[PDB]
RNA sequence: UUUUUUUUUU
RNA sequence: CGUAGCUGUAGAUGAAUGCUAAUUAUAGAGUAU
RNA sequence: UUUUUUUUUUUUUUU
RNA sequence: GGAAGCUGGAAGACGGAAUCGUUAUUAAGCGCCAGGUAGUCCUGGACACUGAAUCC
């Protein structure tokens, strides 16, 4: 390990790897995988570049907690997703609490339910209960230890949606109420400025009591009194009502407190900004031909705001797009959330790492006869593209 | 070649003879070289030079162990051309258009065209198409890989003499920019 | 007003917006230095030439 | 001011319908040359334009299924000329109209130009002490290269101009315009 | 000033300092050091260069002079009355020597030929500041008086006859540093600064005309 | 030709606006546009008013 | 492949605005301007009074408000067989956009005088 | 995050960069015009020639300007607070437009407002006063109890505008009412309010009753730097009751809590200013507290210079002489701190004491001035101090010049009535004649004449006299004496507004010819 | 056909209103036009290029079209101007007449068949545009 | 075969 | 430019495009279900 | 081009 | 007369038989406009790309 090892491929054991990653594979790695006629062979992945200035990064900020250290997320633009297969498991082996998530779009293209509120965000309730139990299946064992904080109990409503931004919605509904209701006082001069000043002093009176009465949320009434934060099995229970609540809960919980280093990782993240294949009646005109954008969601929504990687006290988040689901075309990083300053834009495998992509394929049996003669003929043709090297050779015999 | 331009560059460094010309031209062929396939396991060159030498593995370890005196050159490298001088001497116009071909009486082409073509042996006019020339790396993705070593090479609790180097490398103007957000927190440590 | 914000305050009164009247200069002189025509229901018959 | 202006360029144009008449112009015009009373006389320079053509179709004898064609091809030529700093406009007009010959016609273009401010500044640059505390060719155009380049980037961006609002105002129906009555 | 890696006395160690000073007055952080410790770095230094052999080429250039009066225009810190660094540099032998080693259009081509392959200067950049610095040092206003005069009279006869294809930012500068009141009199008469004025201000209207004294004129700063 | 112009507002309108357009308009020839403005105020005048 | 706008992604279609960030298709325009008729009549100060029922909401997405919408809009786009090569049309928004500043109708975002320019 | 900036080191001492960042500014883009004015505002040295380049464009700039953007500009302008005439026309030009019933806006466009020159009724407090009554349901808590310093700063307030916010806070604290959710969320939002409101006068019958403690026996409430808002907001005309529950507590009578060294002396002295508050019996004892502190060498070049400039008015409440502890008696050695950023303080200090001494009873009363020999050793510290901020005159920002005129002007009279060594040179070269960035004042809304107003170079850097108007307007115990030559109330605290008041007297009768003024415009506390 | 004619009222494009002697606007124009007094002085005050096409040829039976066109060309750059009244000349005219490349502004006037008549309508309308863009 | 923006979410 | 490569849907037993209460465009006039 | 791009190709032309 | 939305249960998976001919940028597919002096064709004229096989 250091600059010295650059472009090694890390032998990795197949029942170690599928424990770690209960999810699955990083990015399209299981295409590759299968290829190999052995069953017992193992799992090798390239040491990047990109990755060895990642790494440095995250040595420095765990030593720091125990404003040098970097308090934001990166971006990986231009192999941006090949680095995740190294360094997801690196960081859960260090007892770090990672979120997993390579496939975020799933509980937005799928078969699913939606239920429209006056929050105006929708809800799923099928898709919610997914969330939890796959994060579940290796961050055991923490979640249950960790405590709870006192300051954060109820304050989200059933959709997610915090308590001050809710009651806005009814804001004009109230707002007509009260205009109609003031006859009775408006209706009993006096020097012409005290008359006018008390009339307008039982609209705040009114106000007042009328934001605190008609509005009823819900503070998770079913469990009075917790104790952690992986205690809460009631969400599993009840799927109709308490789905969405639940989820924001956890969310918010872990940016107050610090007791533990943690990170989230989402792929392919330039497929949830445009339009998802949901139908509606929400359409501006011609926008959306009748279609619910993918950001409009609750989950995609949750997963779609780097802006707020300043509270994460504890840790930070990561993305990356490399698949061709979407043309990137400019892809404005300014209008994002992004900084200038944390892209990092990776290029085509150099021809010292070309060589050791092939000479790997060869140990594995995959290939029949690959003559050193046209080793660097091959560069050329594909143009050393990971995607145009594994497609290229698979078809031909190689070489 | 890359067998002959390591050795004229280390020799400048250790008589102080540097070139603003000649260093950019020469940084080319230690770059392409040393990512070449045939690296690691290619053997020495044969000038007898490398055989009284710590490193070995031809080119592939040694700019490995390289001084770091001599590292901070590849990042720390001036590629200003002659041109500039719009910062201390004052306003220049650069030219962009050397050709300027025009044509005379005695070569100018014949009104029948048509049978022009007929007498010759091959096609020689053509339409307008002309390639131009696309700046590659110019030796700064060597230099990006030799920044990262000397960022190791501050806990070690090493001389002072040889900490200077470090620093020369972080306080780039024209090779770093700032892509990565590594240069504040190079220089915090 | 004071002394060079005389003719400023003057005109937000009258209505004036740094937004709209701007425009209408520029049309002003588009409209002396270029035809009159505004795409006004009748002059179709003008633009096509006698045959 | 009228008495300001200079002749900058005058592109000289042919436009002829057979090969021999073509022939006979260029070799007016080189004729004319090597007369006039500078020691150097004013050598355009050469621009061909293409050979345009038009050939319309049309059946063939009557009463035919239409089993036959005869077409009728109509040629063209076309020729362009280049001016420099002419000074002279009455050996340079006279020698190309006279340079003519049958069906053969023309079509010049002007071009003036003219000087704002005479820059005159820089006296007598000022001065003190330390205290002790030809190569002419034959056929070619006498004018420097200098002011060709300066004049040449000019035309190149008229004829661009003219081309993008050329291509504005052109649509079938002059005058209609989309739900306008 | 490319000091990079004794003759008789203060030859080569004034160069180590004079760079020194310029370094920690270059930040752009907080305050760059004390008042007492200014005047004590340049007392240090002050008899120094008394000593540095009132000759030769081992004469302090221009380039490397201009890089310690560069940071003082900057840093917001006044140079001391002390003038005895102007009278060891410049005028002493980089001009007159300068001349001695071996029509109109002739002068410009003098003062040209001085930047071509020594380069005693950086074009108009470390002479630019010169004449703004000589100008301020005096701040407050109702030999030293004599020396300034000559100095600032010498370096501007060497900038007008190539003052027509210089950098506008430059220009902006030295035409400043000429209509106040320390400059001296009889150098904006109508013989080649009258007539030159107007020809900067045709070419950029847009700068101020009637306030152009406003940055660096009869008010100092 | 602008004389004399109907005195109805809408109809007066209607045939000034030609005047502007025309005489900046390439394809009609001079004796032309003084016969087309000149039979226009007429039989604008033998007709109900626009109201 | 078979992408909206041709290799240079052409946009003939949508106008932008000077304040705020919102953009619609010319279709959406017919509707916008008969919809906000209240605001503009006030503006100026029966025969006049004509379009006002087409001002409901709900008469819009009926089969005799769709016909309504259509017969202004003629599809622009659409045009002469004869019109190939040179003569194809052009975008018509230079008309679209004199008529909605001209009239003075808000934006839907934020509530402005005629803000609207072509893109 | 990580800050990094890095300097135009191409050549190594090329250029110029205040005339590079000069002429590229008359012609550029709109957002470069935003990123080339936020360099001034770090920057060390400040150009007043500058300033007014930039505001004069930016007026003409004004047409492509997000709404978000013209707010961040304005908030650039806080510090060094420094306008033009033209300035206003750009602001007034698109505020209207800005009104889209914006939540935070109502605080951060009166907040900036509030410095410079506003208040214009019949453009900007129109739609604002309008705008900020009828929108009083929907307040944060945070955002209300910054509304209380903004309102109290403000002159010639209106009933309508302070009864609005005077109900707002009483029905808000009631919910709050129903440790740390009382000692550090309940008493906090009710002193900090009750302060803002009394600046004006103003007070109601349902505030004062639920705003003081109803219980006697709540002790602990807060600490010895906080308990002063209540104190200060008593005493202005019949306020009582509020002070002690019955003049008898448990930590704010006995030397308070705990006063000391760790970072006490100083946060209690800072509080001291903002509040109008005379040291009595018992607030006596912080003066004693530093003939010890002076001793420490730490403390003597750290806070020294800045406790003597925030308190040198009321003398006879932190130095026990005015000369006694404003000598040098170790300052010869230790004079230099930090090149001119504390020794700038130290002038300051030395000239509000002496209008004291001549103002003491000459014609003034309330005391006494001490023996001759006094005035003696003061003359040796000034002139020692002067010559120092020669060299470093060009160290100082827009702020810190603008407040140094109003206390060089001053050793201009006392010197020539019938001396300071260095009189005659530094301060009648640029102390007497400054042309920094002027700024315009607060004037009201009452006169109602802004057809009519100019400005005239003078002491308090712009003022309101029309050609029109011109010599014609604003050019017992405590009103025959002190509304004459003194013309300044011992309400906010007089001995600043009285220095700053005579001098604008006396600048308007050198230069100008302007006669019969009527001073008022006395603002609050 | 009447629901179109219709649409055009409500946007404000029609001549319906809830003798005369006007003046023209080319008349208006002529009234308001400093002429120069002899040749030797000089109307404007910037570089200014002038170009048309001329046929000469054998007599023709027939006149030849398209052979009255007049421009003139002028630069941006070399024509000095503050900030302000730079952006205005670009914005009456617009992009179309202004090209990025080079920096000059072309002025085409095309609206009568005599080439005589054509060449004064173009210098009457440009001194028109200088006084405007000054404002 | 379909992208965000002028700001009111701990 | 079209079949592109690439990539989502149903690895269509069910993709045939004419019939018409109804409008788009040229024209002086192409209308009635 | 390790602060560079973010991508299919036509039937006349850089004389 | 041309095109378009909506609506859609017009008639067809028959026949490996037989008649019209191609001398390879041939054959087989797909895409564009020039003229026909308002619109107005599946034919004719005319250009370009992919482009296999046989004993001819």
């Amino acid at each position: 390990v250091g600059v010295e090892d650059v472009g090694r491929f890390r032998l990795f054991d197949r029942h170690r790897l599928v424990e770690l990653l209960p999810e699955g594979l990083a990015g399209e790695l299981s295409r590759d995988v299968e290829m190999i006629p052995s069953a017992t062979s193992p799992i090798g992945v390239m040491l990047r570049k990109a990755t060895l200035e990642l790494q440095m990064q995250l040595e420095l900020f765990a030593r720091v907690h125990a404003l040098a250290a970097v308090q934001r997320g990166f971006l990986l633009d231009g192999g941006k997703s090949c680095v995740l297969n190294y360094l997801i498991p690196w960081a859960r082996e260090n007892n770090w609490l990672v979120v997993y998530e390579p496939l975020p779009s799933r509980y937005a293209r799928e078969i699913g339910d939606i239920k429209r509120s006056s929050a105006g965000v929708y809800i799923q309730s099928s898709f919610s209960q997914e969330f939890l139990e796959r994060l579940g299946r290796f961050n055991r064992r923490l979640l249950e230890e960790l405590p709870v904080a006192r300051r954060c109990y109820g304050q989200a409503a059933l959709d997610g949606v915090h308590r001050l931004y809710a009651e806005r919605s009814y804001h004009s509904l109230l707002e007509k109420a009260l205009e109609k209701d003031l006859d009775e006082i408006r209706e009993q001069l006096d020097s012409q400025l005290r008359e006018e000043i008390l009339l307008a002093r039982e609209r705040l009176a009114l106000w007042h009591t009328y934001r605190r009465e008609v509005s009823i949320p819900s503070m998770k009434s079913r469990l009075p009194n917790p104790a952690s934060v992986w205690e809460i099995a009631e969400f599993g229970l009840q799927n109709e009502a308490f789905a969405t609540q639940a989820l924001y809960e956890v969310w918010e919980q872990l940016k107050k407190q610090t007791q533990l280093n943690v990170l989230i990782a989402v792929d392919e993240w330039n497929e949830c900004f445009p339009v998802s294949e949901y139908v509606s009646m929400r359409y501006e005109g011609t926008r959306f031909n009748g279609h619910i954008p993918a950001f409009h969601l609750s989950t995609p929504r949750l997963l779609s705001r780097f802006d707020d990687a300043q509270q994460f006290q504890r840790g930070l988040k990561i993305c990356a797009t490399s698949w061709r689901r979407s043309n990137r075309r400019d892809y404005r990083p300014d209008l994002l959330g992004v900084r200038q300053e944390e892209i990092r834009t990776v290029r085509n495998f150099s021809p010292l790492e070309f060589a050791n992509f092939v000479a790997y394929y060869h140990k594995k049996k995959i290939l029949h006869e690959f003559p050193r003669e046209k080793l660097d003929y091959f560069y050329m043709l594909s143009g050393g593209n990971g995607f145009q090297a594994r497609r290229l050779l698979a078809s031909l015999y190689g070489g | 070649d890359h067998e002959d331009s390591f050795l004229v560059f280390y020799a400048m460094c250790s008589t102080n003879r540097f070139d603003a010309v000649l260093l950019p031209a020469l940084l080319e062929r230690l770059e392409a070289s040393f990512f070449s396939s045939q690296a690691l396991s290619k053997p020495l060159f044969h000038p007898i030079f490398e055989v009284w030498d710590p490193p070995c593995e031809s080119f592939a370890a040694l700019i490995n162990v390289l001084p770091l005196s001599a590292k901070a050159v590849v990042v720390t490298a001036d590629r200003r051309s002659e041109r500039e001088r719009r910062e201390n001497e004052g306003w220049l116009a650069p030219p962009e258009a050397p050709p300027l071909v025009l044509p005379n009486w005695q070569t100018m082409h014949p009104v029948d065209m048509e049978a022009w073509e007929k007498k010759q042996r091959r096609v020689v006019r053509t339409r307008h198409v002309k390639a131009k020339i696309i700046r590659q790396a110019d030796g700064r993705k060597l230099a990006a890989t030799m920044a990262l070593h000397g960022r190791q090479a501050i806990h070690r609790d090493a001389a002072v003499s040889s900490l200077v180097s470090v620093a020369a490398m972080c306080a780039s103007n024209s090779q770093r920019a700032l892509r990565g957000e590594l240069l504040p927190e190079t220089l915090n440590l | 007003m004071r002394r060079l914000a005389s003719p400023s305050l003057r005109r937000l009164q009258e209505g004036q917006t740094p937004h709209s009247m701007r425009k209408s200069a520029v049309a002003d002189a588009r409209k002396k230095i270029f035809g009159y025509a505004c795409g006004m229901p009748g002059e179709e018959q003008w633009v096509r030439p006698l045959q | 001011a009228l008495s300001a202006y200079s002749l900058r360029s005058l592109i000289v144009t042919y436009n002829s319908r057979n090969r021999s008449s073509m022939n006979a112009t260029i070799e007016n015009l080189k004729n004319a040359l090597r007369w006039t009373s500078p020691s150097e006389s004013s050598s355009p320079s050469s621009a061909p334009s293409s050979a345009p053509s038009s050939a319309p179709s049309s059946s063939w004898s009557p009463f035919k299924y239409k089993y036959a064609l005869r077409h009728y091809v109509f040629e063209d030529h076309r020729y362009a000329f280049a001016f420099y700093d002419v000074n002279s406009v009455q050996e340079v007009v006279s020698a190309a109209l006279g340079a003519m010959a049958g069906e053969t016609c023309c079509s010049c273009r002007f071009s003036w130009r003219f000087a704002g401010r005479p820059p005159v500044s820089l006296p007598t640059p000022p001065r003190l002490v330390p205290s002790s505390r030809a190569t002419v060719l034959r056929g070619h155009c006498p004018t420097d290269k200098e002011f060709i380049r300066r004049a040449l980037e000019e035309e190149q961006a008229v004829e661009r101009i003219r081309k993008k609002l050329d291509k504005k105002q052109l649509q079938w129906f002059p005058g209609k315009t989309p739900w306008a009555p | 000033g490319l000091v990079q890696s004794d003759t008789e006395s203060a030859l080569w160690e004034s160069r180590v300092l004079a760079a020194l000073l310029s370094s920690f007055l270059r930040v752009d952080d907080y305050r760059p050091s004390l008042d007492f410790v200014l005047l004590l770095s340049d007392a240090l230094r002050n008899s120094l260069r008394r000593t540095a052999v009132l000759h030769e080429k081992d004469v302090l250039s221009l380039k490397e002079t201009g890089a310690l009066l560069s940071s003082f225009a900057t840093s917001g810190y006044a140079v001391p009355p002390s003038l005895m660094a102007c009278l060891v540099e410049h005028f002493l032998y980089d001009v007159d020597l300068f001349l001695t080693s071996s029509s109109s259009s002739s002068a410009e081509e003098a003062e040209q030929l001085s930047q071509s392959f020594f380069c005693s200067s950086r074009g108009r950049a470390t002479p630019g500041d010169c004449a703004t610095l000589l100008h301020s040092l005096a701040s407050p206003s109702p030999n030293l008086e004599k020396l300034r005069f000559e100095a600032m009279t010498q370096a501007w006869r060497l900038v007008a006859p190539v003052l027509h294809l210089l950098q506008p930012p430059c220009k902006l500068l030295i035409l400043n540093s000429l209509q106040t009141a320390h400059a001296p009199p009889d150098v904006s008469s109508t013989a080649f600064f009258q007539r030159s004025l107007e020809t900067f201000l045709r070419d950029n209207p847009d700068v101020d005309s009637s306030l152009l004294g406003s940055l660096f004129g009869t008010q100092g700063r | 030709v602008a004389h004399s112009l109907p005195k109805d507002l809408k109809y007066r309108e209607s045939v000034a606006h030609a005047i502007r357009v025309l005489e900046r308009s390439r394809g009609w020839d001079f004796e032309s546009k003084v016969k087309a403005v000149n039979a226009l105020v007429e039989v604008w005048n033998r007709l109900a008013p626009g109201r | 492949a078979r992408r909206v706008g041709g290799i240079g992604r052409r946009c003939f279609l949508t106008l932008h605005c000077s304040a705020c960030s919102f953009f619609f298709q010319t279709s959406d325009a017919i509707k916008l301007i008969l919809t906000q008729q209240h605001h503009i009549l006030r503006k100026k100060g029966a025969s006049k009074f004509s379009l006002l029922p087409l001002a409901d909401a709900s008469l819009l997405l009926k089969r005799r408000g769709a016909l309504v919408l259509r017969s202004l809009h003629g599809d622009p786009l659409v045009g002469s067989r004869r019109q190939r090569g040179e003569f194809a049309p052009q975008a018509p928004t230079a008309e679209m956009a004199k008529m909605l500043n001209k009239s003075c109708v808000p934006c839907p975002r934020c509530k402005r005088e005629g803000r609207w320019e072509e893109g | 995050f990580s800050s990094l900036r890095l300097s135009q080191k191409d050549a190594r001492g090329s250029g110029y960069l205040p005339a590079q960042r000069f002429l590229s500014l008359l012609k550029a883009s709109p957002e470069e015009y935003r990123s080339l004015l936020r360099e001034a505002t770090q920057a060390k040295i400040v150009d007043p020639a500058f300033l007014r380049v930039a505001s004069q464009r930016f007026f003409a700039l004004s047409d492509r300007f997000y709404p978000p953007e013209i707010l961040d500009i304005l908030s650039d302008f806080a510090s060094f607070p420094y306008s033009d005439e033209a300035l206003l026309a750009a602001v007034a030009g698109r505020l209207e437009d800005q009104l889209v019933e914006p939540s935070p806006k109502r605080l951060a466009a009166l907040l900036s407002l509030s410095a410079r020159l506003g208040l214009c009724h019949p453009s900007i407090r129109d739609p604002l006063t309008k705008h900020i009554e009828e929108k009083m349901y929907a307040f944060d808590a945070a955002l209300l109890d910054s509304l209380c310093r903004t309102v109290g700063s403000l002159l010639s307030p209106r009933l309508p505008l302070l009864d609005g916010l005077a109900t707002q806070a009483q029905l808000l604290a009631s919910d709050l009412r129903a440790d740390e959710v009382a000692q550090r969320r309940y008493i906090a939002l009710l002193f900090r309010c009750l302060e803002g409101l009394s600046r004006q006068r103003y007070s109601q019958s349902a505030l004062v009753d639920a705003c003081v403690a109803c219980a006697e026996q709540h002790g602990q409430a807060f600490p010895l730097h906080d308990t002063l808002r209540a104190v200060a907001a008593a005493r202005r005309l019949d306020l009582a009751g509020i002070e002690e529950p019955l003049r008898r507590s448990d930590m704010a009578d006995k030397v308070n809590r705990a006063t000391d060294r760790g970072d006490q002396l100083l946060a209690l002295l800072r509080h001291l200013d903002l509040l109008r508050l005379r040291d009595s019996q018992l607030l006596q004892k912080v003066s004693e507290a530093v003939e010890l502190h002076s001793q420490k060498a730490a403390f003597l070049a750290t806070q020294l210079p800045e406790a003597l400039l925030h308190l040198t008015r009321l003398a006879p409440a932190d130095l026990r002489l005015p000369v006694a502890l404003l000598s040098q008696p170790s300052l010869l050695a230790m004079a230099p701190r930090l090149s001119a950023a504390q020794l700038q303080q130290l002038l300051s200090a030395s000239a509000l004491v002496l209008f004291q001494h001549i103002q003491r009873r000459e014609g003034g009363q309330g005391g006494d001035p001490l023996i001759a020999r006094e005035a003696e050793a003061l003359a040796k510290t000034v002139e020692r101090f002067l010559d120092l901020l020669k060299p470093q005159f060009l160290s100082l920002n827009l702020r810190d010049r603008r407040a140094l005129k109003e206390a060089a002007s001053l050793f201009l009279v006392e010197a020539k009535g019938a001396a300071l060594a260095p009189k005659t040179v530094d301060f009648c070269c640029f102390l007497e004649e400054a042309d920094v960035a002027p700024p315009l004042p607060l004037a009201p809304s009452g006169g109602v004449d802004f057809q009519s107003v100019g400005l005239v170079e003078a002491c308090s850097r712009l003022v309101l006299c029309a050609d029109a108007r011109f010599s014609e307007t604003r050019n017992e115990t405590t009103t025959c004496k002190l509304g004459g030559v003194s013309t300044d109330l011992p309400v906010s605290i007089t001995p600043q507004a009285a220095s700053s008041l005579l001098l604008t007297q006396l600048a308007l009768i050198r230069r100008g010819i302007l006669r019969h003024e009527i001073q008022t415009c006395i603002p609050p506390p | 056909y009447r629901n179109k004619y219709r649409l055009r009222r409500l946007v404000g494009m029609t001549h319906d209103i809830d003798g005369r002697t006007f003046v023209t606007p080319l008349t208006k124009l002529q009234h308001q036009a400093a002429l120069p007094r002899s040749p030797l002085h000089a109307r404007f005050d910037f570089p200014h290029t002038v170009h048309y096409d001329v046929f000469w040829g054998p007599p023709q039976v027939e006149e030849e079209p398209n052979k009255s066109g007049c421009w003139v060309s002028f630069r941006v750059a070399d024509l000095k101007l503050s900030d302000s009244q730079e952006q205005r000349l670009l914005d009456i005219l617009g992009p179309e007449r202004y090209d990025e490349q080079t920096g000059v502004v072309c002025l085409e006037a095309d609206v009568f068949p005599q080439l005589n008549h054509n060449a004064a309508y173009l210098g009457d309308i440009l001194q028109q545009l200088m006084r405007e863009v000054k404002k």
